[PDB]
Parts: C-alpha cells; structure tokens; sequence
C-alpha cells in the first residue's frame, strides 16, 4: 500500500559492466538528505537529519570530516563551481546558507536574508541560487 | 478628561455641580403656564409632533 | 452601508457588477473616518508609553519565536503583526522617520494620534476634513517657523566635543543603555567624527561597523579605530599578535593560477607529467616568496588558500589569515591605509597597508577567535565592539549606538539644536494658539486642535514620569508665558528644575521640523481617505 | 461599536433600495393595465395555477420578503378592500412618487420639504378633480352605469363581451337595492351570490332572478320541484336528541328503557310534525338531518337541505320574508312553530349545470334577490371571470352610491399634471420642485397604457398635455377636459364621449392612499435588520 | 418553454432582451460613477483599495480607481475603458468621462422605460455633441503673442489647476512650476520616458527636488568601491554597455594547451585583455564609468587606485537620462574612446537621501531630461505623488501643444448646457426632449463640485444658470467662498482638449451602451 516500491532498481542486474560499483556506502543511515556526488569522484558528500555535512571517500570508505555548525537540518547542498577544493554551500531549515571549505573545516562565509532548498552554483561561481542570488565577492 | 489624568471620582462630582448650575439655570429661564391657556398647550403638543 | 450595493435588479434579473461582490466589504463616509481615526489612536496610545526616558521596552516575538526586547518605535511597528492598512501607515510613517533622521520615530507616532484624536471630535461638529488639513498644515508651517525662531547653534568642532556629547547623551537616555550613558555618547560622538567629510558633507555609515559579541559587561563595549574581523591566523603555529605589521591585501587565493575560460591542459608524455609537477611547485614557491620580497610582515586573502601555501606562509615568518569577506576587506584597506592587489605580480611596497598592533582575541571558555587591527595612521573606519549579558540587550544596545550616530549624523548636516523635554512642543502649541487668535474663525478650530495635539507629548512625559499630566504641562505652559523662556519643559527624571538648558536636554533641530512635517502629512493622507474595498 | 447583532444600511444606500424594491413590485404588474393589457398565470409550485389581472390578488399571492414591497402589496390590498377598483394603478403612482421623491431627495432636497410638496399637491389634486373634473350621473342614466361597468371590465377575460356583461351586472346591482334610514339608498354588494360551473361560454351565463345554492336536497325521494314554496329556515339540526353533559341517564327498573330510547327520537319526529303541520314546503337548515328525518320529510312531499351555509341562509331568509330558527320556543316556554315565520317564492327547482347540481329559489317575495351563474371554459377561466365580475360590481355600487363620474383613459392624470404644474409656482421655493414632480409623476398612467398597446407613448402623451394645457388656458375651450387615450387607434379621444367612465372615489382613494405609502416609505433613512 | 430535447445553444446560456437589460445597464453604469464620485473637486476625497495579496492601493485618479475595480460587468466595462481612453489621450479628466457617460445614460432613461426608440437617442446624443465640441473650439481663449512670460504663466495655471484636486494641492504652486520647468526643458517630442520620476522614503513633500540632469540609486557596488572619491567638479563620463570583469571569453571558446608555458600565457592573456580595456578607459580622460553591465571588483579597484568612479548594473533607462542629460553616447565597445562619445557634466556627487546613496549629475548646460526625487512618509504616499504629477505633467504637454484654455469650475460645461438648450428651445420636438436631457447632464460636474464641498448644489446651480443665461462665459463654482465667480479671473484654466476628449468619449460610451439590446452569456469553459 504505502510503500509499493520495494522492489526498485535495488537488483542492478546486468553484464557486469564495469558500472556495478555502486559503492552504496549507507553505514551512518538515519536519512541521506543529499548523496551529492562531488565533480571529482573521489568524494561523497551526505548530510543527514542530525544537521551535520559528512563528506565520505569512495575508495577508502571512511568518513573524512563531518561538518557541524547548522542550526538545524541540511535538507540541500551543492558542491563547487569545478572543484576548486569543494567549497559548498549548505542550505537548511535554519533559514541560512553557509559554505564549508575542507582544507580548514570551517564555515568561510554564511548568509541570512530569506528554508532553502534549492541551492544552485552559477558557472562563474561567483554567486549561486537560493531557491535568490548571493554574491561570493560582496557576501 | 480621563486621559488628561483625572480621576473618575473628581469628574463625578464636578458634574454633581455643574447639573446642580444648570437645573438653577434652567428654572431662571423657565415662564409660568396656567392650564386655562389653550394656545400653549396647542403649542407644546405641535412642538412634540414636528418631529414625526 | 457594508459590502457594497445588493439589487439584483429590479426586474429580477441577476444584476452583477464586481467579481465577488458578495464577498467584498466597503465603508464610506464618516464612518469609515472614525474607525480609521480608532485604529490610528490605538496604536499611538499603544506606542506612547515608550516615549521619554521612563519609558517601558515592549517586548516583541516574531514569528519564530525569537524575542526583541525594544524601545524604538520604528523597530517596535516594523515587527508588529498588523492587519488594518491604517496600522500599516503608521508603521510606514515610523519608518521613514528612522530613515529620514534615526531618532524620533515614537514622537511622529503619538502625534498623528493626537491630530487625528482632535480631528475626531472637529469632524463631529461638522467640519469637512479637508478643512481639517489644510488649517492642520497652516499650523504646522507657523510651529516649524517657531521652531527656526527659537532654535540655538553649536559648535560641531572636534577640539569640544561636550555639545555633541550632549546631544547623544539626551537620545540615549530613554534606552536601556543608560547605564552607561556617557560612555556610549563618547564613542558614538567619536565614531561619527572620525569617519565623515568635514565640509557638512555625508556621514558614510557604511564606515561604522556595529560588531556584537555576548559574554563580557555592557561597560566593556569599546571604539576600536581599525577593523575587527571574524577570522584568526590560518595556521595554528602562527603567532597570535604582530607589532608594526605591514599588511598585504589581496583578492588571489594562493593556489596554481586557473584561466576563466573553458580550458583543458593536455599531459602527453612522461615528461609533460614532470613538468606539470614542478610547475605547481614553482608557482606555489614564487608566489610567497613575491610575497615576502615586499617586506609585508601580514597577509589577509579573500578567497582562502591550500595546505602548501599555508605552511610556505608558516615557514616564513608570515602571519596571514584567510576567507576574509569583501566588506571586511574594504574596511582593512581604508583603515590601514593600503590598497587591494588583485595579484601577486602586482604587488609592490607602496600598495602596503601599515597597522600598529594585529592581535587574535579570545572570549573566554568559547573557542572562538576574532581578529583585531589597530593603532592605525591615520584610519578613516572604526569597529563598535559591543558586548553584552545576553544576545537581547545586544541588540538593544546596536539599535541604540545606531540612534546616537544617527543623531550625530544630523547634527553634522546641520548645526541647529531645540531644547527637548516637550519645551519645543510647548513653545510651538503657544505660537499656534498666538497665530490661531489672528486667524478667521473658521481655521481657527483647525489650528486650536494642533496646538492642543502638540501638547501631548509633554502630557505623555509627565505620565510616564508619575506626574500628573494636566497639572505640570499647565504650570509650565504658564511659567513659558509669564517669562521669556522657551526651555522650560518636563522634569522627567526629578533634578528639581524645568530648565531644560541647564539639564542639557537638547534636540536636534532637524528632527523636530521631520516630526512635525510628517506627522502632518500622514494626518492630510489618512484625512482625505472615505472609502475603503477590503475583500 | 454599536455592536448590534445584525446588518445595518444608512443613507443613500437604504434610500436607494427601497425605491428598488418598490420598483420591482410596480413593474411586476405594470404590463396588466388598461384594455390592451395582458393577464398573468401564477403556478403555485404544487401545481396549482391563478389566471389574473386584478393588482391585488397578484400582489397576495406573490411572496415577498422586502418590506417597503410589503408596504405597497397592503396597499394595494386596502385599496381593493375600500374601492374595489384601481389596484394596480394606486401601486403604480405610489412608486413613481418614489423615484421622483428619491431623485429630488438624492439632489439635496430635504425629505420634509418633499413630504410637504407632496401632501399639498394631493390636497390640491384632490380638489381640482372634485371641482373641474365631476360629472353627475343625474343626465346621464342607465347608460352612465352601463359605460362605467363597460370601463370597469375593459382588462379583463370578459372585456370584449362588455355589452352582454355590463347589462348583467346592472340588472344584479339594481336588483339588491335597499333605502335604509335617513332615505339613503344603499347597494349591498357580496349579497349577490357568485357560482362558477364550467360548459357552455361566457354568454351562456344567468342571471338569477333569485337566489342560487350550492346545495343539493338531501334524500333522493323528496321532490326537486316545488311551484308555490314556504320556506322553512332553520339553524338547529334535525336528529336524534341527545340529552347534554350535566345530564346521564341512570335505569334501577329495566321497564323504562324503551320509553327512554323511543322518545329519544319522537323528540325529534314532534319537532319535524310541528314544522311540516304549518304547510312548509322547503326547509333550510344550518345543522345536519339524519336519515330518519329525511324519510318524514320525503313522506310528507317537502324539499330539505341540510349544511346550508349560514351566509346562504341568512340571504334566503331576508329575501324570502323567512325567519332564522335557532330553536322553537316561544315566550310561554313551550315548544311550538307558527305560520307567520316562513317565507315564500314562486318556485324552487333543482337545476343540472354540467353533470351537478344547484337549487335555484326562483323569484322570492317581499324582496328581489339576485345571483349569477358564470359558465366558463375550465376553473381558472371561471375564477378570473368572477374576480373581473366583482370589480365591475364594486365600480358600480360606486357609482350609485357617489353620483360622480370622471372621464377614464389617463385624461384625470393628464389635467392634474398640467393644473399642479402651473400651481406649483405659487407655492414655496422647494415644495415648488417637491409638487412639480408630483405633478411628472402622475404622468406614469397614460405612458404605460400607451406602452403596453405598442404606442407612440411619447407623442402621445405630448398630443394629451397639449390638449389639456390649450382646455386649462383658454376659458373657452373647456370642453377638451374628457380628451383621453384611445388604445385602439393610439389617438386622444374625448373619453366623456365615448363613455371611458369611472367612479370619482377610485381616483381620489387612490390618490391619497399612494400619498401615504409614499410618504411613509420616503421618511425612512436608516435600516437596522437583526439576524433571526 | 418546453425542454426541446436537443437545445439550441450550450446548457448554461444566460440572455436578456427588451428594455429590462437596458434599464439594468443604466443601473450598472450609476453603480460605476458611484465608486469615483466623490472624488472630484478640490474637495474630492481618495479612495483605497485592497486586492487579494493584501496591497493596499490609495489614490484620487478616477482611472486608477476604475482599473483597480474588477468589473466584470458588460455594459459597466465601458465606462473603465472610455475612463482609460481619457487617461491615454489625455491624462486628466478622468472622473468626468465616467459622470458624464452615467448621467447622459441617467437622464435618458425615462425616455428608455418609455419605448423610445434607441436609434433617435443616439442621433440626438451626436448632434448634441457635435455641437458642444464646436461651441468649445469656438469659444476657447488663446493668445497668439508666443510670449515666453505669458507661456510660461499660463503652463503653471494649468499645471496648478490639474493639481489642486490630489494631497500635494498644499504645495501646488511648487510643484506646478516644478513640472513647468521639466516639459519646458523636455527638447521636442515630450517623451515621459526622459522625466525621470525617483521615490526616496522620508522628508517632507517640500523636500522633494528637481534635478537639472539625472540622478539614480546606488548599484551594488563591489569592494574597493568605498575608497573612491565621491565628489568631481568637471568629471567626463564614459557610458559604456560592457562587462568589465574577469570571465570566459566566450561562452562556446575553449582552451587547448599541452605546455606549462602556454598555460601561464593564457592566464596572462585573460589579465592582460581586461587590463587593455581598462587601460583604453583610463587614457580616455574620463572620470567617471557607467556601465549597463556587470562591473567586477577587479575592476572597482583598478578604477579606485585611479581616483576613478565606477558604478556597474545602472539601469538602461538612466543610462538614457544620462546620455540625453551630459550629451555622451553609449559605447558596447572601448577601442575608440574619443571625446565626442564622453559625457561632460558641471559637477558629479554622491549624496545621501534617506538611508539610500544617489548618484548625482548636476550643471548640465543643455540637458534635455529631468529627475524628480519625491519625498514622503509612505510607498503609497509617494505613489499618489508621482500619479499627481503625472496627470500635471500630461496637462502642460498638451497646453505645450496647443495654448487654448477654458476656464474650470464647471463653467465651460454650464455655458455649453446654455447653448444646447437656446439650440434645443428651436427644433422640432421629438429631438427637443433629449437634446435638452444632453444639456441637463452636462450639469453633473458643478454639481457634484459643490455636494463634495458640502455646499447646497441647487442654489449654486440656480445662481450660476441665471449667470450664463444674463451674460458671463466664465463663471463657475467657487468652492472657497460658497459662491459663484468668474473662473477665467481666478485662474482656473482647463486645456479645451480635455473637454473635447471628455465629451467626445462620454458621448460614445452613451452611445454604445443604449445600441445594444440583448445581451448574451456563454457559460465557462474549463471552470476548474
Ligand atoms: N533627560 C530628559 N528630560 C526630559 N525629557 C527628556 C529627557 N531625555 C529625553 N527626553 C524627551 O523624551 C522624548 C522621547 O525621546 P526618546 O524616547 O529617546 O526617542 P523618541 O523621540 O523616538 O521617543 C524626547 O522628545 C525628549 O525630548
Ligand atoms: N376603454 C378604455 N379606453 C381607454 N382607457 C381605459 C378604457 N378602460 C379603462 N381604461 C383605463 O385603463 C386604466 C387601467 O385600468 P385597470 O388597470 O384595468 O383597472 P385596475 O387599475 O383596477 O386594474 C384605468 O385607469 C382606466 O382609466
Ligand atoms: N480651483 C478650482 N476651483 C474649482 N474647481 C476646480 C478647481 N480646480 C479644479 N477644479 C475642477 O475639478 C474638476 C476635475 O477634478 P479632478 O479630480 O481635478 O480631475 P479629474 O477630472 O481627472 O478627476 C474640473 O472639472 C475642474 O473644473
Ligand atoms: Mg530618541
Ligand atoms: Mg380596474
Ligand atoms: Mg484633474
């Protein structure tokens, strides 16, 4: 009744492919409310309904740096405008957007004008929607 | 009145006197009527009825 | 008399003129008057018990359920969830006078409810309130000449700063930062002189920047003549404070240079790798070193930087700090006079800003660092570092320092002040009676209930006070009269004179003239409407 | 701030909507007025169907929920109830005195000063028709009462047949004729009994020369035909007695029952031989007769009706010379019947009228009675027929009772208007303007009797205030008073002449009754209608 | 009527014949003049009015009230739209249109309810207003001098006529040489466009300005933005359509490099070209840079270490104003940069104005467009201004256009309901009665003039009938005194286009309205 979807793509049946690593890593469960791939495959971005950004690696499996600071849940995020070291923005429902930089694990720059959920980097990367429009260079 | 920041108990009295001048008032402007007038009691009943 | 016309016709026909007539509303006529005239007196008796330095905070939830604990009126009507369009001219009449002037925006309030309580019971009597505007306007044009007549210069040099002082000391006195009264009008009078062009020219706000940070005293909130940022040293290992640092400014992350454009950089051989590698070593090894070569002892970036760059930076005796935002970079180059390199290769000596002290403050038991500059040249933008008990009076004591500014603000524009206290509106209710004899009679109900509406706000002083109303505004009234001294007006906190130039209450004269001119303006707007369409 | 639990209306906006709703209630039976006007039919969401064209019976069925529309529905209700004719004009001038009163309310005139106008130019309206617009009845005759009958039935389903049923009801009004004290002779109209029985048409209707029962004799052996009748009226019924409340009947010696049950009925078989012993032939009765009381009737050769309506009875018996009975007992406390009590006619017969049965009393002595028989094609034609038939019954006690006459066809309103119009500048400086619109809006009775015919109206009515304003100016050409509308050629007429007439009483009545409702409804100003 | 098993038209039709649906016309256009009635006069009151999303609407123009009303009504929508065309045509009078239309329909009624014929009221409705509209070109005042004294003069009478009706009636002598002074300095075609029309919260009315040259808010400025100087005293602009900021050359280019030295040549390259453009600026000699585009901080700094101004994303309506204003040309590209294509402007100044920076042009010599800067203490305060000023603005277009004025006051309207009825008093009949229905509507104006100002219309109506009729052209309502006066004496001057055009569509709509006779409802489709 309420589900009628367990039987999804959950199979992956086929030739083997090469397109069977699916990794599928699942291990913090609770709610994947983002599996972001990031641009270089190397990472996985996750939040979840604890209100903190995890960001994953494929090959390893193991959870480099879990990303705290949100007032309430991150029910979207995006990435970077290429890689330029994945600083994303994560939009909640604490009404703010925040951007995260791994290579010091803190929240570079927040804004508070509107819950967001439909973050969106333009290709410059100067600015990135709000779904708004905040400017990197002028915050 | 009130809003001025006058107590509701000095206004009260203060009207106790004014009604007090204005019955003396009234009564000094009043005139003496006998009933063997007909033409005042015809014209204080015309004066009730302009109005309906 | 509501929702409109109702005939369907008179042949029985359906007769249907506006979509959704039936479930429309309209009040015409007087009617609709008195209940505007209703809704505009209860939020003015609402606002004017915030009005003078016995004034009480009004403690406002939004939506969220976060608290604001308030004396500004504007603040007060902006967060007031209001439904009657009245209401909602109310609140934009607050607004534009916190826009127009800073300070005041509770005065205009109460008012237009006293104009619109007497143009109640004129239009009882049978006046047109058209007639009721325009012998409003005449009124008001006769008070601001009074008050142009009565007004009183000072001195806006920076040798003297007690008028100034002063002046700041009367619009703070009503909010909860009288604790520390003066200190709060010494760095709001100083913050004010020291960033603005001194030919009467504007005062750049965007120069002041209002920081708040809980833990500390109220008393602790200080005038820093420099910049205090959010950041902290990059590295760890850096150290936490640099004397005489020649500062380096610049919008480049330290990391390999990336073209705008779509580009593909092709590594086709072994060789090709190699060279790819030692040109990312070389990149990373020039650009500090250009750096270094400027004689810079601080760098501060805007866009952050890698793990290369950062120990490069630690390993040459280089302080810097990153992901320092765009306003925050503006404020460094002005205030440590040095400008903003877009690049390394154009970095040079001169371009070098110079700072006195750079330090990384900590708050206690809290982990978080925030940096500071100072002792600066000659800085043209300060940091109003305010702390506070609690994030409540935090905000309070912003809006407040933002009053004092303001007010500092206008007094720059213009140099002409009128003793508070209610003096200036009692002063200008007796010329508008004086005008008013004068006057033909019609005009004269018009003009007779302006002054008694400008006499409201010392009547709401004097309550506010404990004092009784009537009685003290009618003795000062008198004690105007009988001697020549348009100063005299509530003695709100008891110092036991009514002498308002002694006790130093003093206005701005600018602020008085906004008021009244708004306040009469709004009262025509909402007079000459009769009709209303709700849905 | 009032707080009042319901919706308040103040100003124009109250005003407005009563003048709709008065509106609305004047063009619902504008278009049944004047010859060339056209009945209604009324269902009554059961089925039920009404054929009119009375104002009244119209405004009585409609239901209706405004009440300045309640106002003008009773008044046309009164105005049918003291005159009998011009319902629907009374409603129709009451509310354009509305409009006219609204539009000059609306244009800052004060509703007082309207009221005045309006009451002044009734008065004077009032006076000029009484002293210019008269005509007796003594030169003219029979035929002053033919036209105005004639007149009365133009609009109606027996309009065209005027010339048969003018004469009927001339006859009928003349033939209950009676001179009461101070010698003056008064018609009592609604003792003409009305019989309505589908068959044959409208010519086939009688007149009686008598007086007719819905009643049938209540056993089949007694005769239905009985030349020299000796009516016996009677309001007790004829059965088995039957002792009262505070009386019971208690047997200790068994001996006496049967004597107890047999003069249970010879009670009633004394009072029937008591009766029958004085030579009576039809007897009457109020009450209901038993079976037994039948059979002695029927024994004895005599008619007996049973359920005579008490109305019918009262009629029969002031005719016929008889006398009501409510019991036998005479001032010497016994029980007795004697001859000097019964009335006489020169023929009672039983007559079939489409497969039923009515008892016709054919001439009665010592007074002449009169009924009428109305033979239509179905229910409605016959309802309507009688409805019409009462109108020209009531125009003509009318004018027998008042011997004044004035010319019909919208000429009244033409000579007022003109005569208020000229008035009107000699009095006051906005009662002036109050009477000029009296006088416009007396206009509306010649515009809808020339609109409903397809008229020029405007022209027309142009062509009738010139005639009266050239009549009211030159001394000498007076005789232009009687020019009204003519529908059948769409041209002004001198009305007198063709004989347009119709009772004084009618205009006058219904002046000053639309006066009062307009009045009435024009004070308003404020409506406070709280909810149920 | 019987089911008829198949029916002629689709379930749900609504028709209405005969004199009935007239009558209810009639009634829906009183029901239209109704809600903009008191609005008339220099005693009119404003109304409100609130849509669904809560906005809140305030004004005293008899179009803007009609629009904001939903009529769905057939017959009343006429009234809306004649009231549109006498705001589009003309720009006032707007009130007057849609009382005259329902009074013409008013006082024809009667003669509606009566059976006569449409078509005769339609021929009496066109002769009368042929005539009205000759009467008023004829009897229109206009001086053949082309003084500039007596021009202007007679621009600011009209212009303060147009205005004593709105909340800025207090300051109506200020503004109306304001708006003078703007069409005056307008070159040739009076395009709306090139008076700019700026709305700052905050001050008082008198503290509304015009600016000789062009002013705008602040555009988003970028850091570094702070350290440029905010105050020139003979600044040469460069209005540019360019984007100065770093960014992909195009937006289907791409890159391809296999060397490490050819990768830094390009990173250079895309410095060295916004470089080029900047220097290609600078060497201009200008001082000050507005773009149309996107100005980066880049840029801003490069500008600021120059003692330049720059301000990027300006509007291209100002960019306009600026061009007309400082005589320069809007260049996409900066590779000739000469100084025919530079603006020149006396002095150039950012200022503040109620919690908002502006930009300022002044001392412009040979400016051909304004700005106003209007203050007030609300949005729809400052809303009602600007609507004001517009209706004064469209007035003394026109009176440039053509300098021939009757006098206000309802006296021209009084004198054409004379004409008409002395013209009536000598016809036939049948177009007696309905010509002088025409002339007895056309007394709506005065009328309603005097019930706004609470005065008693009859007597004043009386006064002013017997005025024209002895002799006077221009006497109308005085609302100060209660009393009559010659309106012309008293300077209240209408352009007779507004007249004309008033009468005209009025004429048309009654027109229109009394042709139709049955009117047909289809039922919704897709009611959903
Ligand atoms: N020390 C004082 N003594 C008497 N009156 C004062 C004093 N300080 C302020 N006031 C008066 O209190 C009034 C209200 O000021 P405040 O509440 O600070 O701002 P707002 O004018 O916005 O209400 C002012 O009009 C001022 O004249
Ligand atoms: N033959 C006729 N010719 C012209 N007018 C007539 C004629 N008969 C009646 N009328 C007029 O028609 C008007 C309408 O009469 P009607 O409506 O039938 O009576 P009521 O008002 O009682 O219903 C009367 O005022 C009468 O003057
Ligand atoms: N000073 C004045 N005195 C008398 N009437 C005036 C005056 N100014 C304008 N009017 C009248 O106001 C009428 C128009 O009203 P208004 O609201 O200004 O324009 P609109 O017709 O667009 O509503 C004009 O007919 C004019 O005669
Ligand atoms: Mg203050
Ligand atoms: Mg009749
Ligand atoms: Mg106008």
């Amino acid at each position: 009744l309420d589900n009628k979807c367990s039987v999804y793509p959950l199979t992956f049946d086929k030739n083997e492919n090469m397109a069977a690593k699916k990794k599928s890593v699942a291990m913090h469960t609770n709610y994947l409310s983002a599996c972001s791939f990031t641009n270089s495959d190397m990472q996985i971005l996750t939040a979840s309904g604890d209100g903190t950004c995890a960001l994953w690696d494929v090959e390893s499996g193991q959870l480099l740096q879990s990303f705290h600071g949100h007032g309430a849940d991150v029910l979207c995020l995006d990435l970077a405008p290429s890689e330029t070291g994945n600083t994303f923005v994560s939009g909640g429902c604490d009404k703010k957007a925040m951007v995260w930089d791994m290579r010091s694990g803190q929240c570079v720059q927040a804004f508070e004008t509107h819950d967001i959920n439909s973050v969106r980097y333009y290709p410059s990367g100067d600015a990135f929607a709000s779904g708004r429009l905040y400017d990197l260079r002028a915050d | 009145l009130l809003q001025k920041g006058i107590h509701p108990t000095i206004i009260s009295e203060s009207f106790q006197k004014a009604l007090e001048k204005g019955i003396e008032i009234l009564t000094d402007m009043s005139r003496p009527v006998e009933l063997s007038d007909r033409e005042t009691l015809l014209n204080s009943a015309t004066t009730s009825l302009n109005s309906k | 008399a509501s929702m409109g016309t109702l005939a369907f016709d008179e042949y029985g026909r359906p007769f249907l003129i506006i979509k959704d007539q039936d479930r429309k509303s309209r009040l015409m006529g007087l009617e609709a008057l008195k209940s505007h005239i209703m809704a505009a007196k209860a939020v003015a008796n609402t606002m004017r018990t915030s009005l003078g330095p016995n004034g009480l905070d009004k403690m406002m939830v939004d939506k969220d359920g976060d608290v604001t604990v308030t004396n500004d009126g504007a603040t007060i009507l902006s967060m007031m969830d209001v439904d009657h369009q009245i209401a909602k001219l109310m609140v934009e009449l607050s607004k534009s006078q916190d826009d127009e002037i800073g300070d005041g925006t509770t005065g205009v309030v109460v008012l237009a409810g006293a104009l619109l309580e007497e143009a109640e019971q004129l239009l009882d009597r049978g006046i047109h309130p058209i007639r009721i505007a325009d012998g409003y306007e005449q009124a008001a044009r006769v008070a601001i000449e009074h008050l142009d007549k009565i007004s009183d210069s000072v001195l806006v040099d920076i040798k003297d700063t007690e008028p100034l002082i002063q002046t700041a000391k009367t619009t703070l006195g009503s909010k909860v930062v009288n604790s520390c009264h003066r200190q709060m009008a010494e760095i709001a009078v100083n913050a004010v002189l020291t960033v603005a062009d001194m030919e009467r020219r504007d005062v750049d706000f965007e120069l002041i920047k209002v920081e708040g940070k809980v833990g500390g005293r109220l008393e602790d909130t200080k005038l820093i003549k420099g910049v205090i940022v959010d950041k902290d040293f990059s590295h760890p290992q850096m150290p936490k404070k640099v004397e005489d640092a020649k500062i380096a400014i610049l919008t480049c992350p330290f990391e390999p240079p990336k073209p705008k454009t779509k580009h593909k950089l092709d590594v086709t051989s072994v060789e090709d790798y190699k060279a790819l590698q030692k040109y990312e070593k070389e990149k990373f090894e020039e650009m500090i070193q250009q750096i270094k070569e400027t004689g810079a002892n601080l760098a501060i970036c805007q866009w952050g930087f890698d793990d290369e760059a950062n120990h490069l930076l630690l390993q040459n005796n280089l302080p810097a700090v990153r992901w320092v935002g765009g306003p925050e970079i503006e404020l460094i180059a002005i205030a440590t006079g040095g400008r903003i390199v877009p690049r390394f290769s154009e970095l040079t000596a001169e371009k070098l800003g110079f700072a006195g002290l750079v330090q990384e403050i900590s708050f206690g038991t809290t982990k978080d660092k925030m940096l500071v500059i100072e002792q600066c040249k000659n800085s043209r933008a300060v940091t109003i570092f305010i702390r506070g008990g609690n994030k409540m009076i935090i905000e309070e004591a912003k809006r407040s320092l933002h009053d004092a500014l303001c007010v500092i603000r206008n007094l720059i524009r213009d140099n002409r002040v009128v003793y508070g206290g209610g003096a200036a509106e009692i002063s200008c209710a007796l010329a508008v009676s004086q005008e008013a004899d004068k006057c033909p009679t019609l005009e004269q109900y018009a003009m007779r209930a302006f002054a008694d509406a400008l006499e409201v706000i010392p009547m709401a002083l004097s309550e506010n006070s404990g004092m009784n109303p009537i009685q003290t505004m009618t003795e000062v009234r008198a004690r105007q009269v009988k001697e020549m001294n348009p100063a005299l007006g509530i003695d709100c906190l008891h110092k036991g004179t009514n002498d308002m130039k002694q006790q130093h209450v003093i206005e701005t004269l600018i602020g008085k003239k906004q008021q009244i001119s708004l306040a009469t303006q709004m009262v025509r707007m909402i007079l000459k409407i009769d009709d209303i369409r709700k849905p | 701030p009032l707080s009042v639990f319901g919706d308040r209306s103040t100003g124009e906006t109250i005003r407005s909507q009563n003048v709709m709703a008065a509106a609305s209630i004047a063009n619902i039976v504008k278009s049944s007025l004047g010859p060339v006007g056209l009945d209604k039919m009324l269902v009554d969401d059961i089925g039920d169907v009404t054929i009119t064209n009375d104002g009244a019976t119209i405004l009585k069925l409609l239901e209706v929920e405004h009440p300045a529309a309640k106002v003008l529905c009773e008044l046309a209700d009164l105005q049918d109830k003291e005159v009998g004719d011009g319902t629907t004009s009374v409603v129709i001038i009451a509310a354009e005195l509305l409009k006219n009163a609204d539009e000059l309310v609306k244009q800052k005139i004060h509703p007082t000063s309207v009221i005045s106008g309006y009451r002044l130019a009734c008065k004077e309206a009032v006076r000029y028709i009484n002293e210019n617009l008269i005509v007796n009845t003594d030169e003219l005759g029979r035929d002053c009462l033919i036209n105005a009958a004639k007149t009365s039935m133009s609009s109606k389903i027996i309009g065209i047949n005027g010339d048969f049923f003018a004469n009927m009801v001339v006859d009928a009004v003349l033939a209950i004729k009676y001179t009461d004290i101070r010698g003056q002779p008064r018609y009592p109209v609604n003792s003409v009994n009305i019989l309505k029985a589908h068959g044959r048409s409208q010519m086939e209707s009688m007149l009686i020369s008598g007086y007719a029962l819905n009643c049938v004799v209540g056993s089949q052996g007694m005769p239905k035909r009985i030349v020299n009748a000796k009516i016996a009226c009677l309001d007790f019924s004829l059965q088995k007695t039957k002792m009262k409340l505070g009386v019971q009947v208690v047997i200790t010696d068994p001996e006496k029952l049967d004597q107890i049950r047999q003069r249970e009925s010879d009670i009633t078989k004394e009072r029937i031989q008591k009766i029958l012993a004085t030579g009576a032939n039809v007897i009457l009765t109020t009450g209901g007769i038993d079976d037994m009381c039948l059979k002695y009737f029927v024994e004895a050769g005599a008619m007996a009706v049973r359920r005579v309506l008490k109305r019918d009875l009262k009629r029969i018996a002031k005719a016929s010379g008889a006398t009501i009975l409510s019991t036998l007992a005479n001032l010497e406390g016994e029980e007795t019947f004697e001859a000097a009590m019964l009335g006489q006619a020169e023929e009672v017969v039983q007559e079939r009228i489409c497969d039923d049965e009515l008892i016709l009393i054919k001439n009665t002595k010592a007074r002449t009675s009169a009924s009428i028989i109305l033979r239509g094609a179905n229910d409605f034609m016959c309802d309507e027929m009688e409805r019409s038939l009462h109108d020209a019954l009531c125009v003509v006690k009318r004018v027998l009772e008042s011997k004044s006459v004035v010319p019909g066809g919208g000429a009244v309103e033409a000579a007022l208007s003109i005569y208020l119009e000229n008035y009107a500048t000699s009095m006051g400086s906005r009662e002036q303007l109050a009477i000029a619109e009296f006088a416009r809006s007396l206009l509306v009775i010649p515009n809808t009797l020339a609109v409903n015919a397809a008229q020029d109206s405007t022209d027309l009515v142009a062509k009738l205030r010139a005639f009266h304003n050239e009549a009211q100016v030159n001394p000498e050409r007076k005789n232009l008073k009687w020019i009204g509308l003519d529908l059948s050629n769409g041209k002004p007429r001198d009305n007198k002449q063709a004989g347009v007439f119709e009772p004084t009483i009618v205009k006058v009545k219904s002046l000053k009754f639309a006066t009062e409702a307009a009045i009435t409804i024009l004070r308003i100003d404020d409506l406070i209608k709280l909810h149920p | 009527m019987m089911p008829t098993p198949v029916i002629l038209l689709k379930e749900g039709t609504d028709s209405s014949q005969g004199i009935p649906q007239l009558v209810s016309n009639i009634s829906a256009c009183q029901v239209i003049a109704e809600a903009v009635r008191t609005t008339l006069g220099p005693r009119g009151m404003d109304k409100l009015i609130v849509d669904g999303r809560g906005k809140a609407t305030i004004s005293n123009d008899g179009a803007t009230i009609l629009k904001l009303l939903d009529v769905v009504h057939p017959a009343a929508k006429t009234l809306v739209d004649i009231a549109k065309s006498q705001d589009a045509e003309v720009g006032d009078g707007t009130t007057s249109v849609t009382l005259l239309a329902a009074e013409f329909l008013k006082q024809v009624k009667p003669y509606v309810e009566e059976g006569l014929h449409p078509q005769i009221i339609i021929r009496a409705f066109r002769t009368a207003t042929q005539l009205a509209v000759n009467k008023i070109k004829e009897i229109a005042v206009t001086v053949k001098k082309a003084d500039k004294v007596e021009q202007r003069k007679l621009l600011e009478k009209c212009a303060m006529t147009a205005l004593s009706s709105k909340l800025i009636s207090q300051q109506k002598a200020f503004f109306a040489k304001m708006v003078v002074d703007a069409v005056m300095m307008l070159d040739d075609l009076l395009q709306l466009k090139m008076i700019g029309i700026k709305k700052v919260q905050g001050g008082a009315l008198e503290d509304s300005q015009l600016v000789a040259g062009v002013a705008f808010k602040k555009t988003f400025s970028y850091a570094g933005f702070e350290m440029q100087p905010k105050k020139y005293h003979n600044p040469k602009i460069a209005l540019l359509n360019v984007e100065l900021e770093l960014k992909a050359e195009k937006d289907n280019a791409e890159i391809r490099v296999h060397t490490v030295e050819d990768y830094q040549a390009i990173v250079d390259a895309e410095w060295n070209i916004l470089y080029d453009k900047l220097e290609k600026i600078h060497h201009s000699g200008a001082k000050v840079v507005l773009s149309k585009l996107p100005i980066g901080d880049v840029a801003t700094q490069y500008f600021a270490d120059r003692d330049m101004f720059c301000a990027g994303r300006v509007p291209e309506e100002d960019l306009k104003r600026t061009m007309m204003a400082c005589g320069g040309s809007i260049q996409t590209s900066v590779n000739a940069l000469s100084a025919d294509v530079l603006g020149r402007c006396q002095v150039f100044e950012e200022t503040q104005i109620g919690g908002e920076r502006y930009n300022f042009f002044t001392g412009c010599p040979k400016a051909k467009t304004c700005t106003f800067i209007l203050r007030g203490g609300a949005e729809q305060f400052m809303e009602e201004t600007e609507r004001s000023l517009h209706d004064a603005i469209m007035i003394v277009r026109r009176a440039i256009k053509n300098d021939s004025v009757v006098a206000g006051g309802g006296a021209i309207e009084m004198e054409l309901s004379k004409y008409l009825r002395d013209y009536s008093r000598t016809i036939p009949g049948k177009q007696q009665l309905l010509i002088g229905a025409y002339a007895k509507a056309l007394e709506i104006i005065p009328r309603q003039l005097c019930d706004n100002a609470g005065f008693d219309a009859t007597n004043i109506l009386n006064k002013l009938r017997a005025r024209h009729a002895q002799g006077g052209t221009w006497y109308g309502v005085d609302i100060n005194n209660e009393d009559i006066a010659d309106n012309f004496e008293a300077f209240v001057w209408e352009p007779a286009m507004v007249r004309i055009n008033a009468l005209t569509a009025a004429s048309e709509a009654a027109c229109l309205i009394v042709s139709v006779d049955e009117t047909i409802k289809n039922p919704r489709s897709t009611v959903d």
